[PDB]
């Protein structure tokens, strides 16, 4: 899946 | 639980040393081993909870995602059942989370920086449930009225450049692009807080100046993507 | 064991699933399992449960490293008690896998491509130990006797280029070392190595040789930090 | 540390 940039440690 | 005998102090330093380690399950523990000291959170003590947990639900969303896809291309039991045995692990780490934050971070949480924290993290963790959910609509709405309500209190108590105040902003506009559906939302939301931030940046010094425009420049990102 | 109820060949699938999730540790309980089941291993299942555990050891490895530098720094309790809850966690991942090659996978490994596998495998397990070890003596003659008595067949059963074989004397060259604190007997078996490779590659198709010199370069990029 | 080069996984 295209993931959005969301706040933190990009994690996954 | 098993931290119950360890200092909070010890609980603290430990999760410090197991995030120098890249041991982010450790990291969790340690960190819900303090917060069920019972004492509020400092800031360091907030954001070493929230790195922790996101490390944790970060692993288990990207091994989601690629279980999903090859189940989806498969359409033997197998695939859908260690999809569904990764889903559980998600969603217990989700109801960890969102059990710390409802007992009790959020009703002791008085200052706009804790409690804006706290609502955008119960926001985060049910969008988490929201993704992997097919009671999804309830879901949905947890996930909104906890970002709501952190917006609400952002908007009066926080200047538009506080880095807390962009993040919950960044992640709400992501939940309404792809939980909510309501991808032109997701947009007004982006360039908005970009644009209010941009007008608040004379105010800030070099290093409160180079917080803000790293979130700030994912809010562009993701404009970038949507537009 | 937790895997008792599950089929053999959904234990394999599953564990291919999980290395596909980055699931290492998911996947090593699924081999584990497959291994408890009884049967042999195939040559692609004996890599899945390698591949498993190496990368299973291998977190815990960088984090011990990450936590003995502080801690020998720091020369609180904290520290040590962390460093040593890690090593702990370690050395029951060793002591499941040697487990394992004495219950009952060496035994009944009779080809030299299984035998010397796993008896690499049981030296690379007592060489973890004894990387933390501080009954030193004992695990590294342990190690050392593993590494030995695969490395007798490997040089009497497979050519030169066997990636096996290939594998096994890089890893008992990094034995030699910094384990035995030989290093002259380290870079001679390096070389001895590299050069009765080099000089059997003729033999070779064009996929063998290329997973053939992926090793090689190992021997000789060690070769380089030992020269 | 300066680890070496052993076969497998550069998992640490
Ligand atoms: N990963 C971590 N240990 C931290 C991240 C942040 C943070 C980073 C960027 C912005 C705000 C907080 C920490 C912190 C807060 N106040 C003192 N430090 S600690
Ligand atoms: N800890 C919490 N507050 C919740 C967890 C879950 C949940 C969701 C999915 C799976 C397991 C638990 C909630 C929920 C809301 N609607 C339906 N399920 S509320
Ligand atoms: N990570 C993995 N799933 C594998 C590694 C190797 C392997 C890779 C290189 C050399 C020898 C074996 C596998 C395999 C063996 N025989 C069929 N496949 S599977
Ligand atoms: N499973 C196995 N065969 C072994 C594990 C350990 C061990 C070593 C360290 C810690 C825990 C177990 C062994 C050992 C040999 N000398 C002393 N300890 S033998
Ligand atoms: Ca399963
Ligand atoms: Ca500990
Ligand atoms: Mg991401
Ligand atoms: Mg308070
Ligand atoms: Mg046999
Ligand atoms: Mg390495």
């Amino acid at each position: 899946k295209l993931m959005f940039k969301t706040e933190g440690p990009d994690s996954d | 639980g098993a931290m119950g005998s360890m200092e909070r102090a010890s609980l603290i330093q430990k999760a410090k040393l197991a995030e120098q380690a890249e041991r982010y399950e450790d990291m969790a523990a340690f960190m819900k081993g303090a917060v069920e000291k019972g004492e509020e959170l400092s800031c360091e003590e907030r954001n070493l909870l929230s790195v922790a947990y996101k490390n944790v639900v970060g692993g288990q969303r990207a091994a989601w995602r690629v279980l999903s896809s090859i189940e989806q291309k498969s359409n033997g039991p197998e695939v859908r059942e260690y999809r569904e045995k990764v889903e559980t692990e998600l969603q217990g780490v989700c109801d960890t989370v969102l059990g710390l934050l409802d007992s009790h971070l959020i009703k002791e949480a008085g200052d706009a920086e804790s409690r804006v924290f706290y609502l955008k993290m119960k926001g985060d963790y049910y969008r988490y449930l929201a993704e992997v959910a097919t009671d999804k609509k309830r879901i949905i709405d947890s996930a909104r009225s906890a970002y709501q309500e952190a917006m609400d209190i952002s908007k009066k108590e926080m200047p538009p450049t506080n880095p807390i105040r962009l993040g919950l902003a960044l992640n709400f506009s992501v939940f309404h692009y792809e939980i909510a559906n309501s991808p032109e939302e997701a947009i007004s939301l982006a360039k908005t807080t970009f644009d209010e931030a941009m007008a608040d940046l004379h105010t800030l010094s070099e290093d409160s100046y180079k917080d803000s425009t790293l979130i700030m420049q994912l809010l562009r990102d993701n404009l970038t993507l949507w537009t």
